[PDB]
RNA sequence: GACAAUGGUAGGAGAGCGUUCUAAGGGCGUUGAAGCAUGAUCGUAAGGACAUGUGGAGCGCUUAGAAGUGAGAAUGCCGGUG
RNA sequence: AAGCAGUAAAUGUGGAGCCGUAGCGAAAGCGAGUCUGAAUAGGGCGUUUAGUAUUUGGUCGUAGACCCGAAACCAGGUGAU
RNA sequence: GUAGCGGCGAGCGAAACGGGAAGAGCCCAAACCAACGUUGGGGUUGUAGGACACUCUAGUUACAAAGGACGACAUUAGACGAAUCAUCUGGAAAGAUGAAUCAAAGAAGGUAAUAAUCCUGUAGUCGAAAAUGUUGUCUCUCUUGAGUGGAUCCUGAGUACGACGGAGCACGUGAAAUUCCGUCGGAAUCUGGGAGGACCAUCUCCUAAGGCUAAAUACUCUCUAGUGACCGAUAGUGAACCAGUACCGUGAGGGAAAGGUGAAAAGCACCCCGGAAGGGGAGUGAAAUAGAACCUGAAACCGUGUGCU
C-alpha cells in the first residue's frame, strides 16, 4: 500500500561508517569531571625536610614528593571533553544503513495513525501484542504525540521519537520498528 | 598552541613546485678584488637547499 | 548488532608504552641511550640549532622585499569554459554562481592553456594573448 | 611433501597475556560469590581451570570502548618484624 | 567556525573563512610558460597538472613535558628572654 | 603566526574588511532677555548648528528631573497519591516454583538474602496565617514643535602645538604619524581647526581642550535541585573519627595517626581455679576461632609435636 524508494531502506549497508557512527554518539554522551592534584596543587611541602648532606639518608627536598605517603601524583587524569565529528555525508550514510539493515531482517510494521484520547498503559500493552512485537521496540511518528508518548513509556523496552529524532543508536538497539504512514514519508523526503 | 615560523629564514628563502627551497649565495657582499672574474660572475646564480640541511630546518618553514 | 561490533580491518593499533619490563625491548632506558644530553628529561636543543657552529639561515644574505599594493587574480583556462552551452554569456556573477570560481580576489583573468569548441561571450576583467585570439577565432565577443 | 633459516647488547619492526571501569547480549550464586590456603593439573611464554577446607554476599563469559593498566633495586616514602 | 534550535546528547541549520584546480620573477608584470640576458642563444625553476575532511599508530614544537636531587637569587614578614 | 618589530639573534606579534550575540541615547558653558555678581528662562551642532528678527502647541523614577497609594505570580511550613497471594530451602524470603493485579507511577532508599504491588517514596494534583521579591492597572509627577533670513554676535586657553628628558602604542628612536607625564616657550576663530603612518599641494571624512548611560562580558565564600566509563580509608580535601586538633618552635610558622560485632544487646544469669587480670563449663545467637584488643585475616618473624637424614 505504501510505497518507498530504495534510496532509503534499500542500501546495502556499510559497516565501517556504521561502527564510526556508533562510536562517535557514545563518546559524545561522556562527561569527564574528574581530576586529581600534582605537586603544586597539595597542601603543605614548602621547606626541605633536611640538609642536602652529613647526615646517611636520601636526599629529599619537599615531603610532597611523588614517592612519598600523601604526596602529589604525576600524570593523572584531567577534565577534558571526548567528542569529535565527521563530514556531513557520513553522518547521513549511516542512518540510511541503520534503517536498510532493519528492514532487511523484516523488522519494519507500518502502520495506520494511533488514535489516542487519553493516556493509558494498558490498551498500548494491548496492542503491542496484537501486532506480535518484540521486547525491544522503537515507534516513530512526525510531530511530538503527547497521548502517545505518555503512555508508552513506563513499559521496560519502548521508546517514542519523532522523524527528525531519529538514532543511530535508537535504531540499532532497537529489536523492531514500528512506524506511521505519514512518518515513513517524512523519513523518506528528510533523508536521501 | 600554533606553532612560530622561523622569521629570519623566511626571509631568505622561497618554495618551489615541487616543494624544495631556493635560496642565494654567500661570500658576495664586498672584497672584490680578492675573487676572480669566474668567481664573482657564478655567485649571481640561485641554488636550492641540499638534502642533508632539509632533515634538520623543515619544521622551521612549515606555513612557507 | 550492539553485542557484535567489528571496526575496520586495518583501521586501529595499540599504542606502544615504554619502561614497563625488558621483553618488551623498550624497557630499562626506554628507547634513549646511555647518559647524554638527549637522554634528560626536558629534551636537548633547539629544532634549528644552538651553540656550535653557525646555522645555515645565518650565513645566507637577505633578499627582496614585499609590494603592499600587490593583486592576485583568480584564473580561468579555456578547458574550464565548456561547461556551459554554446552560444551562452560568461559573466564574472556566473563563473562563481556555477561552480568556477570559488574566491575572487582581486578579478577574473582568463588563460589559454586547452581547447575551446564553443561560441560563447565572456567578459572579464583581463585576458592573455591566447585567451582573446582563441575566443576570437571561433566567433564570440569578450570586453573589460 | 622437498628444500632453506632460527647466539646476541644499544636500537628498529610484528604478534600476544593479564589488571580496573563502560555498552550490548547471555549466565552463576545462602543447595553458598569474591577473597584466603593446599594439591601429584593444563598451555610454547606472559598465564588458565578443577577438587577440598575457611569465608558469609556478590561475581564471571562473548564482542567492542577507555586507562591513575603489570615493580627487585632510586644511601626511595610509610607500617610491621628480625 | 562562531551562533541558533535540541535532553549538559545524536544532528538540523549556518558558506565569514580554509585547502586544491598554474607557475615564474626582488618587484612592476606576464602566463603554459616565466626569469636572466642585446639575443630559447644557453642556463635555472614550472608544464606531474588529484585533491580534500575525520580519525588509529610513529615522531616533533609550545606548555614543568619520563621521575627524584643542589650550592644559590629576588620579594614581603618574624626575632636582642 | 599574515603585515611588521628584533645584539634582524633568542624571540615578540597586530588591526581594518567580513560572519554572529546584544543593542536607547542624552545633559551642560557662550551668545541673548527679565529681576536683586546672584539666581531664573533660552540654548546643545558638521546635510553647519545656535543667538536676534519673522506667522506658530508624549508620565519613560536603569542615563535622560525626582517623593508615594494602587493585583497577579514566585520563595520561605505541608496534604492526597494505584496495584500479591501460595508452596520449597533457610535463623530470616524480596530468591526458586505457580496463579494474579497496576502503570501520565518499572527514579531511588530501607525492611532478617536479590521487592513496580511491605514502608518512605515516584507520576499527577491540591495548599499559605505572615514576611520578602518580581512584574501591571488607574491614580500621581514633569513636558515648547518644524521650515524659511544668516547685517551682526557665540560655539570649552596658558588649551592645542614645538624643543629637551622619559613612557605607551605588536612597533627597541628608527623615515615614527597617532597619545601621555615633568621643564621651558606658546596659536587660530567658519574665508576657522583636526585626520588620512616624516613632510608639502589637491581631494575625502570629522568638529579637541565639560559630563552621564542598561544589554550582550568575568568570577563563586555561598543557598536550592541534580549529574559522572571520578576516589573508596597508604585513595579522596591536611582532616569520613571532638583536625588546623595531639605535638613541635620565643615568634612568624610547620603538622599527623586513628573507619567495620550482630538482623536484633538478645553485651555471657549460674558453678569452678585466683588477691586480681585470665581461663574451663553452662546459657544467647544461624554462627562466640562473631565476646567490644570484635567482618575477612596474607608474608616476614616466633614456638610445639613428628616421617627420612
Amino acid at each position: 500500500s505504501i510505497e518507498l524508494s530504495d534510496a532509503v531502506f534499500g542500501i546495502e549497508p556499510n559497516n565501517s561508517v556504521l561502527f564510526e557512527a556508533i562510536n562517535l554518539q557514545r563518546a559524545s554522551l561522556r562527561q569527564g569531571t574528574h581530576a586529581v592534584k600534582n605537586r603544586s596543587a597539595v597542601s603543605g611541602g614548602g621547606r626541605k625536610p633536611w640538609k642536602q648532606k652529613g647526615t646517611g639518608r636520601a636526599r629529599q627536598g619537599t615531603i610532597r614528593a611523588p614517592q612519598w605517603r600523601g604526596g602529589g601524583i604525576v600524570f593523572g587524569p584531567t577534565p577534558r571533553s571526548y567528542a569529535y565529528k565527521m563530514p556531513k555525508k557520513m553522518r547521513r550514510l549511516a542512518l540510511r544503513s541503520a534503517l536498510s539493515f532493519k528492514v532487511q531482517e523484516n523488522g519494519l510494521t507500518v502502520v495506520d495513525a494511533f488514535n489516542f484520547e487519553a493516556p493509558k498503559t494498558k490498551e498500548f500493552k494491548n496492542v503491542l501484542s496484537t501486532l506480535e512485537q518484540p521486547k525491544k521496540v522503537l515507534v516513530v511518528t512526525e510531530n511530538e504525540d503527547v497521548n502517545v508518548e505518555l503512555s508508552a513509556r513506563n513499559i521496560p523496552g519502548v521508546q517514542v521519537t519523532t522523524a527528525q529524532g531519529l538514532n543511530v543508536l535508537d535504531i540499532t538497539n532497537a529489536d523492531s520498528l514500528v512506524i506511521t504512514e505519514a512518518a515513513a514519508k517524512k523519513v523518506e523526503e528528510v533523508l536521501g | 598552541p600554533k606553532m612560530k615560523t622561523h622569521r629570519g629564514a623566511a626571509k631568505r628563502v622561497k618554495r618551489t613546485a615541487s616543494g624544495q627551497l631556493k635560496r642565494s649565495r654567500a661570500f658576495t657582499s664586498h672584497l672584490f678584488a680578492n675573487k676572480s672574474t669566474k668567481q664573482k660572475r657564478q655567485l649571481r646564480k640561485a641554488r636550492l637547499v641540499s638534502k642533508s640541511d632539509m632533515k634538520r630546518v623543515k619544521q622551521l618553514l612549515a606555513y612557507k | 548488532k550492539l553485542h557484535e561490533l567489528k571496526p575496520a580491518e586495518g583501521s586501529r593499533k595499540e599504542r606502544n608504552r615504554v619502561g614497563r619490563g625488558v621483553a618488551t625491548g623498550n624497557g630499562k632506558t626506554s628507547g634513549r641511550g646511555h647518559k647524554g644530553q638527549k637522554a634528560r628529561s626536558g629534551g636537548g636543543v633547539r629544532p634549528g640549532f644552538e651553540g656550535g657552529q653557525l646555522p645555515l639561515f645565518r650565513r645566507l644574505p637577505k633578499r627582496g622585499f614585499t609590494n603592499i599594493n600587490r593583486k592576485e587574480y583568480a584564473i580561468v583556462n579555456l578547458d574550464q569554459l565548456n561547461k556551459f552551452e554554446d552560444g551562452t554569456e560568461v559573466t564574472p556573477a556566473l563563473l562563481v554562481e556555477s561552480g568556477v570560481v570559488k574566491n575572487e580576489k582581486s578579478g577574473i583573468k582568463i588563460l589559454g592553456n586547452g581547447s575551446l569548441d564553443k561560441k560563447l561571450t565572456v567578459k572579464a576583467h583581463k585576458f592573455s594573448a591566447s585567451a582573446a585570439e582563441a575566443i576570437d577565432a571561433k566567433g564570440g565577443a569578450h570586453e573589460v
